[PDB]
């Protein structure tokens, strides 16, 4: 009932970096203090990470045990946006405002930073979990794509959009503004795969996957709150991050059709703030007037 | 942020339900009480503020020479004596951020706008201080206004050239293309747009000393040019724009049309080389009755005929070129090629549009030449005539290479100021005088062609801003009636300038005795058609000034007959870009495209509110693109029915519209009488 | 030294089924004699098949075995386009054409066909040949793919080309051209993926390879004559087809950095109408001698 | 596949463990008894054949109507009587390809190798039967090899030029540049390679007319004449090729240098304009004692001293240049931009490497001009004046730009026959012939300097050839004794038939007087030490000839202070790629890349043994790659201290090498005396 629409509404969302300019962002980045430029990059590379294995593996495995021809074309186009749009997309921010070695660095830092490596170790592993023919397993992976588009991805975005709402790094925040308008769309399309398969288990299956939804949950959650520390106490920010996952992680339990988790806290209104040609043929009488 | 840019953004900001546009008047005040005044050099009189401009290498000796002092201080006291005050932000910000003379730092303003204008009036008269008064008080009241380069330039040392449109003829061998880019070069230097014919050159697989599948096409040369024109860009300030022509007759035409395609490959692909393709009425017959079509191989005809394609009639031509064996051609489907177009202009806006018969029906100067392509702007449609440069220690063939000279009237304040005749006059005199003064020594054929023609071009703006400030719809009948009449006493002063210069100076332009100016079929349309307001309120409009009748055309054309016409080209409607926001004026005679414009500079947001805007001119102010593209077409068309050149005329589309809506404006604006298509802007 | 250049080329070449207006073809449909629209419907549905064959299983296979994540984004939107784009193209190209009932007929008999089931199963069992961490298997599965890519769809393109050439469905020769074009860059890509992997070869690895390449080709050919009689005798063009094939297959061999297999024949006219060293400081002292 | 081809295949094949070599002769056989005679169009008798040739437009009438048509066929039986028979199948095929006259469809084989080397004799007599005789024995005896141009375009109607380099300078200016581009796209549209030297352009950020940091630098040029080459590509046939030559103290020497990058942006990246860089002593002597710097803009220094940066010595200047505070510079590391220069070589084997101090040390004309750059295969030295390009109406003061004429003695060949007087002088007479009648019309600088250097290349081909068929390793002390006693007699002859021929003229070459050999300096190293063979293995290979002593060196020194030299420029040896497969010869005094090289051809695959390759010289046949580049920079720079031009030197490298390898090979060449370095070939 559903993946014509989302196709068509993934189709007409098409975009490229380049269709922005970022020259634009130089002077309200050369403003920043240290501290900032150095959570920016790194927020931005922790993104990275997290679209460049969405594209590589998460998007492309999940497709392969997905049955239909129309319900793969969805996942394929989500997979191709993942690591041929988005993850590309952070590559062309850090050429613009950052010299090589800066950007080296913080390449470098991805790699060892251990926050980083966990959740990526977490999310891969249940990604090459998947076993052909095996619903649970598929349902278990898809718990942690949409854990990743619609909440891991938040710690990460609230910067930029923290900034788009003060009127500052406003390029950079319309094209990460376009990234989120996407992983939106494939959060709820996961979300709505993961709940077929959860409807066809008895309800003694379904609470033990729901343990497994919130356990995983949990687990991520903690881990998500060293790495959020890590980034941005630096900047004042982590309280409020904080607050912003936690929200964000309530919308990925709805759209896995769960309760909300996490009680209800205001969100920084600046963060809030911060949210071809058809053709045809040529009749006889257009020559005539 | 700045004290000024505040005010200037209080305007978005509702009172009572609507915009405060007067807020926008305040903003100027504090833009010249806050930075204008502090930033601008003062001296303790005006000959030390001249001699220190002259000392500083800022001013030209030889046009200040010309008067005495005392002639200069009351030229610049005239000036002043308005005590002329911008109405809008925007105007002043423009003219002291783009025009406005600076110090070499680029830290202090040394010139104010009666500056410059006195400066431009002393340039224009050569000596003549009522002339210069004449000037002054013309533009100090804001009716003419003279281009980009004749206003920022004029009486400067550190300038480029007073002109900026430059169309050049390109000849089929590697000498005159390598001479073309040089040239090409060299006016870009000069800080001119620079327009080239490509449809002389031979198509890609033709044969070079008889070795078949030789040529590179037009692309190659189009790649060639465009790396020219990147190379070329004013010292670095500006981009280097270049425009390429070419016959949609042309077998090339597909690949030409290839390289503003998104999908072209970078061997493709020129990015900063625009693109216009010049469409005879037999492509347009051909695709009305669906004929298929062929592209013809240049070189081929040239051999057979001895003659280039684009220098002969196609319409006559066609069938003898297809009939003919020796002639190599390629089928293509017209329909097509028009859907390729509608879709390239719908993408990128490019190509612009030449209607070769449109224009050539009217041409006052087809024994010279047939108009065979046009300016990087699309409105200079002039004969011109192929050059031959042969190789090195070999005399040239120096042919015509057009150059036009640029101002716009400002048909708000003329037509309020009831002196169409006199700014006419003064326009096309400063015109001339700039025209005069010009001297190119790297485009031979340009400067020729300046020497022989003496074309100028006469344009106007502020159309749509005075209609909808005297509560006219721009797509009303009676917006089309007053344009008809003003541009058609725009016309008749033209003409009677140009004919008494051309009596005082006992000379006329280069082959006049075979214009239709000198037999008298240019002026028929005007001594059997009567060209008065046929409504009311258009006639109250133009009440206080003579509107020329039959018996005046008819003494117009006597009067030429006996003395001559000194301009081959007078009239032609330019986009005037950055010259309107100074002026307080809409762009061209082109519809408004939005009511209040949004612009970034720097890290600062501003708000340009058109012209006398209001409450109850806000209806009136209608978007281009909410309007019907057929009625501006109407508009357009009855404007160039008394604009010798052609108009910049840009189509506003809506997303919504597709290629068939494009095609079928492009059809109707081809039936109407158009003579170039500028742009297609999709909102 | 390429995967950038063809992200670039691949984007930029991105279109979508809607922008082309199909209904106009069937002024020129009706006017065609049964033979001919039979023979085009069965062309459409051979071509239909293997497009689904390359993007279920061809382009993610490559995708997952080839490391690099620049080359895989690349892939990704190559997969994309084949599931997203070509499918529904096909797809929408038969529904303006037939009616439901001669669709189901057609790919009936198609799938039941000889010799476009032979073809169609031997390059799947080269995809499902792949064997992780094995370059060799991945090489051969690129093989066949670039067989695919660059010469097994000719045979059918032929069809809808020489219409194309002559004013005749003009709409979906459209479409057709622009899914031969985005084929094309495709077989180039794999190509310059299957070099690399040849280039580390051994010289005597090197011979078997080009000998498991043009045996390959060898198989596929002599069955692509038969396909091609099988179709084409009855409008009596099987002669200029089997050039058309010679020529596509010498394309595909060059692709692979291998020497055309036959000689240069000329082609249909309205056919083609329609058509780092180790850096190493100076230590001083090498300046002496 | 073919017979011929299987034939040639065979040789792969061993047989006993050894390889077949003599089917190699077999193959020639089939190609010659299935396919060239087939092929190949007879005549009654030779007047029909010359009478189809002429009325066809295949040859020029003019250089045959010199002759009767009995000499014509004297001569035509002299190549005939020789009975040459081509003993490799690659040397056939290579000339029935590549050189041999086909019909207008190149369906038929009209020319033999007899009748296109009577063809180039009679063009090189010039209506002397007996020379024309003489040309056609030394040329059927392989004795001396016209370059590709020469032997493939002589007497041919439909033929481009004889001359293969071409060298411009290109002043600093936009005028300038235009004329270089422009001469740039005749020059390949005549099938020569051009190189420019760019040092004289200022570098980027430099002013125009008195506004700051404007220029493009030499990138843009380069991305204009990569265009332009890229356009004018010898109508499709052969990919346009030029050279950029750029000083290494100019401040674009990175940017320069960015543009071969395999990382470069396509803004930046340039693909087919070859790079080279010219690095004077002092560059060297900076990186030597790791003191940093100075890289300079030539704007300034024009400015400040009136001539360009590379008008003046940098040994003497370069000081001046750093200490003098009107003179912009940059900070660089020399070790680091040795490195780079290491790196990009290692890469993409850019850039050529030009010292500037061990060309201009031995440099007989430096009176007239110091040799600021090379050609596009980095042997041509010569010197050069700069051009000033005026703008159109004014006169332009036309320069010197360097252009000689390419001819290689096979040295197997000419040894064998023991006549390397006789060879040499035939030469010199040829390439002055050649030079003579070269007048390029679209290039004023190359027909003034043709006319007043009278420079010629006259190179040599098959050293390693001649060394392993004699038993001689390439790197052993005697091929450099046998390359010096060879070399100092190529010169010593080249020198006499120059002065006979200024003496036989009454004319000498421009500036004569002030050159090395007019005040005998030239010939110091000839009248003090004897270059006569230290090996008696070398004496022996030697014997029969007169070995010039010191002795007949003062003689000829006598000789030339009395009569001049004709010739600017005389001995430089080219790559000779193509044309030493014709002769059966390895290419140039390059060492041989591989014994056996594997080359498609179509769908086939062809193997060509190096000549003369057997079981008992396959050791003295090393590889390059294999070999010590230290004892192939000694045998280089043995052979370029009697070489007045350059050398193509090509460093031979193995992969594992390091960048520090290369940059140590490079700086032993540069103390040897190596004066270019072409390119570095990794493995
Ligand atoms: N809207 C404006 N356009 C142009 N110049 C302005 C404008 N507003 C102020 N100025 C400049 O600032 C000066 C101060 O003008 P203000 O409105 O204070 O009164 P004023 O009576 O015109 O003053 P003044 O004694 O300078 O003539 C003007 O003379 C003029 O030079
Ligand atoms: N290696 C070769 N190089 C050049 N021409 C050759 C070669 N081999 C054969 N030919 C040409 O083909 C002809 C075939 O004759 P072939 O060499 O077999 O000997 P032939 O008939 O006894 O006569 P002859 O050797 O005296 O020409 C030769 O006369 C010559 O014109
Ligand atoms: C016109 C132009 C010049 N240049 C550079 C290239 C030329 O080597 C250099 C000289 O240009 P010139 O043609 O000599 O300019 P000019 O003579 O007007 O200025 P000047 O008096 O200082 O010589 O300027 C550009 O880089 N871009 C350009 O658009
Ligand atoms: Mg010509
Ligand atoms: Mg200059
Ligand atoms: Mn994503
Ligand atoms: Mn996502
Ligand atoms: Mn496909
Ligand atoms: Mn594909």
């Amino acid at each position: 009932d559903f993946t014509q629409m989302f196709y068509n509404q993934n189709v007409k969302q098409f975009w490229l970096p380049e269709e922005i300019a970022l020259n634009g962002d130089l002077l309200t980045w050369k403003y920043l203090g240290k501290n900032e430029q150095d959570t920016y990059m790194k927020v931005l590379a922790g993104l990275t990470l997290l679209d460049t294995e969405q594209g590589n593996t998460g998007m492309p495995i999940v497709a392969e045990h997905v049955d239909g021809h129309q319900r793969k074309a969805v996942l394929n186009f989500m997979a191709m946006m993942e690591n041929a749009v988005h993850a590309k997309s952070y590559s062309n921010i850090f050429m613009t405002l950052a010299p090589t070695e800066t950007i080296n660095e913080v390449f470098e830092w991805v790699k060892q930073n251990k926050y980083l490596q966990k959740k990526a170790q977490m999310i891969v592993g249940l990604y090459k979990a998947i076993q052909k023919d095996d619903e649970i397993s598929l349902f278990k992976a898809m718990v942690a794509s949409v854990y990743l588009e619609s909440f891991l991805f938040y710690s990460g975005f609230y910067y930029p959009l923290y900034f788009y709402g003060q009127g500052k790094l406003m390029q950079s925040g319309e094209i990460i503004n376009l990234i989120l308008r996407d992983e939106a769309i494939h959060g709820v399309y996961v979300g709505l795969l993961a709940q077929e398969i959860y409807n066809k288990q008895t309800e003694e299956k379904k609470a033990e996957l729901r343990e497994f939804a919130i356990d995983l949950l949990n687990q991520l959650y903690e881990n998500e709150l060293e790495y959020t520390e890590d980034l941005y106490d630096q900047v004042g920010l982590s309280h409020d991050v904080k607050k912003f996952i936690r929200y964000n992680a309530n919308k990925a339990l709805m759209n896995l059709g769960f309760d909300p988790y996490f009680e209800e806290e205001d969100i920084n209104p600046i963060v809030l703030n911060g949210l071809k040609a058809t053709v045809e043929p040529l009749k006889d009488d257009d020559f005539y007037f | 942020v700045p004290k000024w840019i505040q005010l200037n953004n209080e305007i978005m900001i509702q009172k009572d339900g609507k915009f405060q546009f007067d807020k926008d008047k305040e903003a100027v005040h504090s833009y010249f009480v806050d930075y204008i005044n502090q930033n601008t050099v003062f001296f303790h009189n005006l000959k030390e503020k001249l001699d220190y401009l002259v000392e500083n290498q800022y001013y030209e000796e030889e046009f200040l020479s010309l008067y005495s002092f005392e002639d200069i201080k009351e030229v610049f006291k005239t000036a002043y004596a308005k005590k002329f005050r911008f109405p809008s932000f925007m105007s002043a910000f423009k003219f002291y951020n783009d025009y406005a003379l600076k110090t070499n730092d680029k830290k202090k303003i040394l010139e104010r706008y009666e500056d410059r204008i006195s400066i431009v009036a002393l340039f224009f008269a050569n000596g003549d201080t009522e002339k210069a008064k004449e000037y002054v008080n013309l533009m100090i009241n804001q009716e003419y206004q003279p281009s980009t380069p004749t206003f920022l330039n004029a009486g400067r040392k550190r300038r480029g050239e007073l002109v900026s449109c430059f169309l050049l003829e390109v000849n089929d061998s590697l000498n005159d293309i390598s001479r073309a880019i040089d040239i090409s070069m060299q006016l870009s230097k000069l800080g001119g747009g620079v327009s080239l014919n490509l449809s002389k050159l031979r198509a890609k697989g033709e044969a070079i000393k008889d070795v078949e599948n030789a040529t590179k096409g037009v692309v190659g040369v189009m790649k060639l040019l465009d790396n020219a024109f990147r190379y070329a860009d004013q010292m670095g300030q500006r981009q280097g724009s270049g425009a390429a022509y070419l016959n949609i007759f042309h077998r090339d035409i597909n690949d030409f049309l290839d390289t503003k395609k998104i999908s072209a490959d970078e061997d493709v692909r020129v990015k900063t080389l625009s693109i216009g393709v010049v469409i005879p009425d037999k492509f347009v017959e051909l695709a009305r009755e669906d004929k298929a079509a062929y592209v013809f191989y240049p070189h081929t005809i040239y051999k057979e005929y001895g003659q280039h394609m684009d220098e002969m009639d196609m319409n006559e031509m066609y069938d003898k070129f297809v009939d003919n064996p020796r002639v190599k051609k390629e089928k293509i489907n017209p329909r097509k090629l028009l859907e390729k177009l509608a879709m390239l202009r719908s993408e990128s806006g490019y190509p612009y549009i030449m209607f070769q018969d449109n224009v050539n029906k009217v041409h006052a100067n087809n024994h010279i030449s047939k108009v065979k392509f046009s300016n990087l702007c699309s409105e200079v449609l002039q004969a011109s005539q192929v050059s031959s440069y042969t190789d090195y220690d070999e005399e040239d063939e120096i042919g015509l290479d057009i150059s036009c000279n640029l101002g716009s009237l400002n048909i708000l304040n003329v037509m309020e100021h009831k002196s169409i005749e006199k700014t006419v006059k003064l326009a096309t005199d400063s015109l001339t005088h700039v025209s005069e003064t010009t001297d190119i020594r790297n485009a031979p054929a340009v400067r020729r062609a300046n020497k022989a023609m003496k074309s100028i071009g006469l344009g106007a703006m502020n159309l749509h801003g005075y209609l909808a400030q005297n509560g006219i719809a721009y797509e009303s009948p009676e917006a089309r009636d007053f344009a008809n009449t003003f541009f058609m006493m725009v016309n008749f002063y033209s003409i009677q300038r140009s004919a008494e210069i051309a009596k005082e100076k006992g000379e006329t332009f280069d082959q006049y005795e075979g214009s239709t100016y000198a037999t008298g079929e240019y002026f028929d349309k005007y001594v059997s058609t009567d060209f008065s307001p046929k409504y009311e309120k258009i006639a109250n409009l133009f009440e206080g000034m003579h509107i020329p009748t039959t018996e005046d055309w008819k003494k117009l054309k006597a009067f030429v007959a006996e003395h001559g016409m000194y301009h081959s080209y007078r009239l032609c409607i330019a986009p005037t870009g950055s010259i309107s926001y100074v002026q307080s004026s809409t762009a061209s005679v082109m519809p408004i495209m939005e009511r209040i414009e949004e612009r970034t500079y720097g890290n600062s947001k501003t708000y340009y509110p058109m012209p006398g805007l209001a409450s109850n001119n806000w209806f009136f102010y209608k978007e281009a693109y909410d309007m019907d593209m057929f009625k501006v077409v109407d508009m357009i068309a009855t404007i160039q029915q008394h604009i010798d050149q052609g108009i910049s005329f840009t189509l506003f589309l809506k997303d919504t519209m597709t290629t068939r809506d494009l095609n079928r404006i492009d059809l109707y604006a081809h039936h109407r009488g158009i003579k170039t298509i500028y742009y297609a802007r999709t909102k």
